[PDB]
């Protein structure tokens, strides 16, 4: 037999130079559309978008993931878990018009890689070849994680994504970016002060801020600090669990280790479910706008 | 009648733990791994109202009484050669009177 | 400086008759302790105990295995993977008092052989001579396999136990016995209907039930049927892999061949790591209680 296999197929006649141009298109628009969400910018929502299209993967039957680009379809687009991500889809729509040859999954995942790098995060190797799949391939709602949970839920959820403790804690450091919006998720507030620069501030705030459980205006409980930051129940679980806590202290102490571990976990997340052929090109590492004098 | 009678309360407990996986009792109950056991004390085992037995069941033609049923439930893989009922057997005699008492009423 | 060799030494002045008495004592207690686990009995947990004491073996350095009886020590007794086996230990604990001369490894392995035979499985030849080793020989946790894995994990894990595809699929047929318990493993439900009688129904259920990937109350995913059976992901991988699927069909069609293959693989499992001397007795085949008039 053979369960469903998603074989990567490079876009016809496209090479590294072509994707660097798409990276540049996204990266320049991130610079010019800097008013979004009280001058946070589109950086954080593009990272969340790339994670939400990848986070639907199920290792047990190989369904979901970023390969098929199915977030463009109604069922996934209107998932309650994806509330707010419409701003990321509309951000990428004109870029897709400029480069109509790129697949939906490639552009979504490339948006997240561009955003992390352009927010001064680590370099993320990126592989092309995702192929848009029919609408029936869209995973049903409910594969994405609920915030209102503890550490055991987080650990068991990410096993479905073939992620271990170190990969989980590292991927969760992306909450240094952006904020929660009450209208989107039922939670309100930023995780930190530098929420459009990729740093290890998430782990520092977890460990250095006094947190108090409090109900928000949506009747959800969240951890709040006097300085105005917040943590989701699933974030705060990373310091309630002893094996998670040791990794939080590791990344709080060494940002470079966090950078290396996040780059591997994030690329793995973006590539879950994709079978790459034997003759597939090596991952691309795109130059930033700054490295190009822009 | 030499067969001892027991309490249907623990008989119901034994059926739901050792029989319910493969048998139902209710009128019109579906067949599972084993055939439906409504009216088992009316005629012979095999054939039933449908279901496909093996070549060993239907040929013996035993009208289930209250002791040969008790005998079959002790070591099924003995009384007939080629039965599909994989049952370890009720060894405790106090387990075998409670269940038949519950079975002679649930099967009407 | 030295090589790792576990040499079997028969219990002083013990022969077939001595071990049949131990078999008989285990088998009698299996008959009369009928209420355990909602009338399943202790049969399945004893089989799982014998496999978990043997499944720690590593062929690369000849550590682990049934030889040392190290499951009696704190580190192995508390392995999260052995949750629930304490009931099997408590079961054999009075039997060890009755026969204090038998080693722990011999008793743990004989209990699995007794359980298989007394649940109407194949006869399994058994060898004595395992010797209790000190506490510093206890293998660290982490050597037993995870259920949330695929066929490639299953194949590579059992390579460490020197098991090939036929022995793997045969050994997995033991999951016709017993059930998963949510409090032990994060998975709940049996594999079939006759869960204290040794049959090939594991393979019949794998092939003939309508399986649906579903969450359980422990946030883990498992395959469930409308009949109320379940399959672990590692179980279901046997029909996802084409080489495994070929063997599953063979065993679903011929219970006799499955019984023969299981007997060889299970004895091989219980003997991994043991060097039997040249003056070692031939393997014992024990009589069941039924064959002895009970
Ligand atoms: C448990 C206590 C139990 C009882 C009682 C029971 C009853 C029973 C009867 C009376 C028959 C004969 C039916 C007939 O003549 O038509 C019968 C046969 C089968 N059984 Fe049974 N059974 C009990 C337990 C179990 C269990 C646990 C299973 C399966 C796991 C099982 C299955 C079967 C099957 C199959 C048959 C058909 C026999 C054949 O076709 O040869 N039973 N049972
Ligand atoms: C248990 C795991 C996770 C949970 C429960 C979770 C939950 C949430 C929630 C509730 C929000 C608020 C959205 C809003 O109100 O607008 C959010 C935002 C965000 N998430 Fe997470 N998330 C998880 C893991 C991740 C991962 C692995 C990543 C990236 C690798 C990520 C990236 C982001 C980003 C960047 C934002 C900010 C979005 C914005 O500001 O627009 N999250 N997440
Ligand atoms: C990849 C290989 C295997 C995996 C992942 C696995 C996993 C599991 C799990 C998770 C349970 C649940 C325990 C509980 O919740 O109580 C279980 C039970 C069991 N295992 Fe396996 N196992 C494997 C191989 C084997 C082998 C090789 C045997 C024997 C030869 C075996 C025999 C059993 C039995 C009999 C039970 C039932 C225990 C009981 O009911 O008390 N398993 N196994």
């Amino acid at each position: 037999t053979t369960p469903l296999v998603h074989v990567a197929s490079v876009e016809k006649g496209r090479s590294y130079e072509d994707f660097q141009k798409v990276y540049n298109a996204i990266a320049l628009k991130l610079r010019e559309d800097d008013e979004y969400d009280n001058y946070i910018g589109y950086g954080p929502v593009l990272v969340r978008l790339a994670w939400h299209i990848s986070g639907t993967w199920d290792k047990h039957d190989n369904t979901g993931g970023s390969y098929g680009g199915t977030y463009r379809f109604k069922k996934e687009f209107n998932d309650p878990s994806n509330a707010g991500l419409q701003n990321g889809f509309k951000f990428l729509e004109p870029i897709h018009k400029e480069f109509p040859w790129i697949s939906s999954g490639d552009l979504f995942s490339l948006g997240g890689v561009t955003a992390v790098q352009e927010m001064q995060g680590p370099k993320i190797p990126w592989r092309c070849g995702r192929v848009d799949t029919p609408e029936d391939t869209t995973p049903d709602n409910g594969r994405l994680p609920d915030a209102d949970k503890d550490a055991g839920y987080v650990r068991t959820f990410f096993q479905r994504l073939n992620m271990n403790d170190r990969e989980v804690v590292a991927l969760m450091g992306a909450h240094a970016l952006g904020k929660t919006h009450l209208k989107n998720s039922g939670y309100e507030g930023p995780w930190g002060a530098a929420n459009n620069v990729f740093t290890n501030e998430f782990y520092l705030n977890l460990l250095n801020e006094d947190w108090k459980l409090e109900k928000n205006d949506a009747n959800n409980e969240q951890w709040d600090s006097k300085s105005g930051y917040m943590m989701l129940p699933t974030d705060y679980s990373l310091i309630q669990d002893p094996k998670y806590l040791s990794i939080v202290k590791e990344y709080a102490n060494d940002q470079d280790k966090f950078f290396k571990d996040f780059s591997k976990a994030f690329e793995k997340l973006l590539e879950n479910g994709i079978t790459f052929p034997k003759d597939a090109p090596s991952p691309f590492i795109f130059k930033t706008l700054e490295e190009q004098g822009l | 009648t030499e067969f001892k009678a027991g309490s249907a309360k623990k008989g119901a407990t034994l059926f739901k733990t050792r029989c319910l996986q493969c048998h139902t009792v209710e009128k019109g109950g579906p067949h599972k791994v084993g055939p439906n056991l409504h009216g088992i004390f009316g005629r012979h085992s095999g054939q039933a109202e449908g279901y496909s037995k093996t070549d060993a069941n239907i040929k013996k033609n035993v009208l289930w009484d209250e002791n040969n049923m008790s005998e079959y439930l002790t070591n099924p893989k003995k009384y007939i050669p080629g039965t599909k009922m994989a049952f370890g057997g009720l060894k405790k005699e106090k387990d075998r009177n409670d269940l038949i008492t519950y079975l002679k009423k649930a099967s009407e």
